[PDB]
RNA sequence: GUAACGCAAACAUUGGUGAGAAUCCAAUGCCCCGAAAACCUAAGGGUUCCUCCGCAAGGUUCGUCCACGGAGGGUGAGUCAGGGCCUAAGAUCAGGCCGAAAGGCGUAGUCGAUGGACAACAGGUGAAUAUUCCUGUACUACCCCUUGUUGGUCCCGAGGGACGGAGGAGGCUAGGUUAGCCGAAAGAUGGUUAUCGGUUCAAGGACGCAAGGUGAAGGGGUAGAGAAAAUGCCUCGAGCCAAUGUUCGAGUACCAGGCGCUACGGCGCUGAAGUAACCGAUGCCAUACUCCCAGGAAAAGCUCGAACGACCUUCAACAAAAGGGUACCUGUACCCGAAACCGACACAGGUAGGUAGGUAGAGAAUACCUAGGGGCGCGAGACAACUCUCUCUAAGGAACUCGGCAAAAUAGCCCCGUAACUUCGGGAGAAGGGGUGCCCCCUCACAAAGGGGGUCGAAGUGACCAGGCCCGGGCGACUGUUUACCAAAAACACAGGUCUCCGCAAAGUCGUAAGACCAUGUAUGGGGGCUGACGCCUGCCC
RNA sequence: GUGAAACUAAGUGGAGGUCCGAACCGACUGAUGUUGAAGAAUCAGCGGAUGAGUUGUGGUUAGGGGUGAAAUGCCACUCGA
RNA sequence: AUCCCGUGUGAAUCAGCAAGGACCACCUUGCAAGGCUAAAUACUCCUGGGUGACCGAUAGCGAAGUAGUACCGUGAGGGA
RNA sequence: GAGUUGAAAAUAAGCAGAGAUCCGGAGAUUCCCGAAUAGGUCAACCUUUCGAACUUCUGCUGAAUCCAUGGGCAGGCAAGAGACAACCUGGCGAACUGAAACAUCUUAGUAGCCAGAGGAAAAGAAAGCAAAAGCGAUUCCCGUAGUAGCGGCGAGCGAA
């Protein structure tokens, strides 16, 4: 195993300056990092699954592949798959669960994942547990995809995608059950707004118990949370997006 | 390239003359001296052997808290430190 | 009580104190270099207290 | 000339020293500490350590004494600790980007142990050091020489180093106890030897593993860009892995006790027995086993190895063998549960780690003790009020008072017994009762058992130690957190719920910028608002 | 005990922000202390005490700031700057 | 007005260009978009020479003594 | 040109008319730290291969592409770096205060920080003044004058 490397960034709520920009982090448990090939760019080399194991750094499980020529890679476990199953990346290849193939040659309407937005990079979309995309159409240079959010988006057709839904569908059936469970998961407590003083947070102060008194529900930094968009405006990708979410 | 720090020909300041040193001459067959603070064991053994033409089983050194290095220079079973030190005015 | 109170000092290694306030620290920073200017100007005997030798007698290994 | 003289462990006497002694030294009593008030370390102090002298000042009194003043001394290392090796958090950052200047980001590297990697033990000695000096017996790294192979060396591609918590059983030892063996023995009193002591030995070398665990540990060739990892072949006195143990180390010492010193300290000669049984660790096996999920550092040293690319190359590089020969820097004193650090004080305070004896006990609690260390730097009387720290109290038993605040009572173990309600886990040690000392007995296996019988006291967990319990309501579900130095809660958090934003060059956040977090994550994810387990719910108004 | 599940009696097992209780960490009540022995202590009791646990070493965050299970609390006996 | 600047525009060449406190005409003055240059002027950590209706140890420099010392502060710093 | 071997002043041994001690000018040495510079560091130490590190000078080389640039190896007395009371040039640039409050305004382009250099620095040889009369690069004093002016026409500011 040369894929399981202890090379954390450490602290990991703190920026370059050294201030807590991303809030409610720390405590946690020490964890390692499994590199995962989201590219799956070992082309025309026939592969075999061997073990399904726990990634501490994810929702979904990881799958250890042994290739025919004799090298090993970690990937995302698809839903139906088991130990000793078979896969391959390339152009031709069948549409059997867990195989990798560019979006052009794929069927119309198949549950898929690990999709690139830009050719070359790797695999950004549908990576969580139960992640699932459904190719709706195709148009010239583009393929029209429906995402896990419930949004239809034009992406480039030459881009890669791995067939099958992503496994471990039941991780919504946790109850955690106690403060301590979320504490050792990495997260930390979240102090409400209305509780604090006026100097700290917009809702702050107020004698007795405070109603959220200032006409709007506010962030810590003045910008109305609870209804108000924030998708820049005239962003580069704007053209490509077709729909909303749910 | 020999010395950690180059110092001098000189090095050795003087022998210590006291009641402990006289007894250590008889018991251990060993001389006692004050040297450079920047003096090395290797440097001392090359000096004292090459000076008197005598052998040195071992040197052991310390820095008394003012910052002056004092060295015990031990001699082989062959060479006799009592008679050697007699002809350098310690007896 | 069992936790002592309002002793600002403790017994802490001269390593850490020299890496916080020592000569080599002051000498790096431009702002901090002009503190040594003021110290030599006033003519204070000991410039920056809390300096240690890597060598013996006051070594903090 | 008052308050005070820093705990209520505790002193007394005889002698000595000297101008002078409650206070300095010695002896004898007595008492106190003993998971310390003992002995070691890390940090920090910074000469306080030892010797001889002094007592103006300092020491809450005195003082011939001192952590005080003067004078002189004292810290010895290949193996202990660090550095000459390695890297984490973090730091600095060549070129590079960004910024009025100062500078900011950031890769290659380089630093940076609290971690990895590495070689020593006993006995001895001495005013002050000892794993450092001495004696014995060891080990690591280099330079000789006998065999060798033809290249080495670095870069470089691999193996490996290499890692969690919890729990439990087994095998061992360290340590303890008892016996045996040996030596000594009047301790003035009815008896009595039943008494008192000693019975010790490390590192390392050589060598084997059991009803301890397991039943591939460890290899050898081969294909395919392939020397390692990986797809198929075979083979294993079917066995391995270890802590302990047998020996040498160690016919040596070490040694209880005897036989002589001469004045205030140890020191010469001698030298018996040196075993067994049981209890037994939080120590080792064990980076072992099982279980669990929150999924448990890196880098060098080490071992392979084939390349390519460089150097160093035939007075040479790598392997093995006994015997030789060789051996850098710094720390080392002393205090370190404190009169020496940190608290302005010789301050009732704080301060990381190590070693853990006996009797009673479940126990690192407690009580009394051992080894070891101490009697708290004002004393002497007297025995008024009053205050404090305590001990008891006839009759009553909350009548006190803002309030049972405070005090009292309960208490260990074994056996019987245990309600409403319930989220079916609880409530619950519910409540409430009975037995416990000491002696003597039944049993081819019930930690003074269990049971039977006796005997003593007013009282049997007799001391220390060691739950008070119940019924009803508000708030918050719950363990948790909070105003250091007046507020610990009903306040915050919490699992759960809901809304809203965000499709990745993401929203958000921090920055003049570069860019950083988010995330090496990508909608079962990430940011924000409110509510606060769980049950039933959550209406009208745009 | 079942078509098999379900369910239920005994063993085994060692979970738990489980219980009682030293060290450890805290700070609820009282008494004492108030030109204190102490610029927050002593004493007698108290809560947690395998976890959201305690703590040594070495680091990080900086005042139009930081940090904050949120009191305007803490940031060297200083904090509405 | 004159002088200098970000943004955008954008001339002319001595029948020229600019100034003469918007602006135009006529006069007068000068030659912008390249550089260099002593003096008179400013000051005292300091050296030499002189002077004082200046101080004389609570004054005069903080500092007449081995003072930025002793001491305090984590530190900048304060300070006999 | 006569006694000396620093201050406090004591001893011990020396050096001195063949001219010391001293005074002046010029040279030589100058451990370690510090711009610090062989590399590291917790200033005054540790490791070395014993080295001015880094940049522009100057000799050769030879990247991704011909040339070229980056880069590597050499020689180099080798120019630069840091320090410095005030004065000065340039960059950034306050607030208290005054206006009896306060925002224009004033405090002020002052204090502060940052960078730079000299004995001064900056300025400076007319695309300038001025008025039909003339002057001839700067800079500083007297003056014009608290005048012309500007100004919530307020406080104030104030030329040539």
């Amino acid at each position: 195993n040369n894929l399981i490397s202890g090379q954390r960034r450490c602290g990991k709520g703190r920026n370059a300056r050294g201030i807590i920009t991303a809030r409610h982090r720390g405590g946690g448990h020490k964890r390692l990092y499994r590199k995962i090939d989201f590219r799956r760019n070992e082309k025309d080399i026939y592969g075999k699954i061997v073990t399904i194991e726990y990634d501490p750094n994810r929702n979904a499980y990881i799958c250890l592949i042994h290739y025919g020529d004799g090298e090993k890679r970690y990937i995302l476990h698809p839903r139906g798959a088991i130990i000793g199953d078979t896969i391959v990346s390339g152009t031709e290849v069948p549409i059997k669960m867990g195989n990798a193939l560019p979006l052009t040659d794929m069927p119309l309407g198949t549950a898929i994942h690990n999709i690139e937005i830009t050719l070359g990079r790797g695999g950004q979309l549908a990576r969580a547990a139960g992640a699932v995309a459904k190719l709706i159409a195709k148009e010239g240079k583009s393929a029209t995809l429906k995402l896990p959010s419930g949004e239809v988006r034009l992406i480039s057709k030459n881009c890669s995608a791995t067939v099958g839904q992503v496994g471990n569908v039941g991780v919504n059936q946790k109850r955690l059950g106690r403060a301590g469970s979320k504490r050792w998961l990495g997260k930390r407590p979240v102090v409400r707004g209305v509780v604090m003083n006026p100097v700290d947070h917009p809702h702050g102060g107020g004698e007795g118990r405070a109603p959220i008194g200032r006409k709007s529900p506010t962030t810590p930094w003045g910008y109305p949370a609870l209804g108000r968009r924030s998708r820049k405006r005239n962003k580069y990708s704007d053209n490509f997006i077709i729909r909303r979410r749910s | 390239y020999p010395r950690r720090i180059l110092d001098v020909y000189q090095i050795l300041q003087s022998p210590i003359i006291t009641e402990a040193a006289i007894k250590n001459i008889a018991d251990e067959n060993s001389l006692l001296f004050t040297v450079d603070v920047r003096a090395d064991k290797k440097m001392i053994r090359e000096a004292i052997s090459n000076f008197f033409g005598v052998k040195v089983r071992k040197v052991n050194t310390l820095i008394r808290p003012d910052g002056t290095k004092k060295a015990y220079i031990m001699l082989n079973k062959e060479y006799n430190a009592s008679e050697l030190a007699k002809k350098i005015g310690i007896f | 009580g069992k936790a002592a109170l309002c002793l600002t000092k403790r017994s802490r290694s001269r390593k850490s104190l020299a890496r916080t306030h020592g000569f080599r620290l002051r000498m790096s920073t431009t702002s901090g270099r002009a503190l040594l200017k003021r110290r030599r100007a006033k003519g204070r005997k000991i410039l920056c207290t809390k300096t240690n030798p890597s060598s013996g007698k006051r070594a903090s290994p």
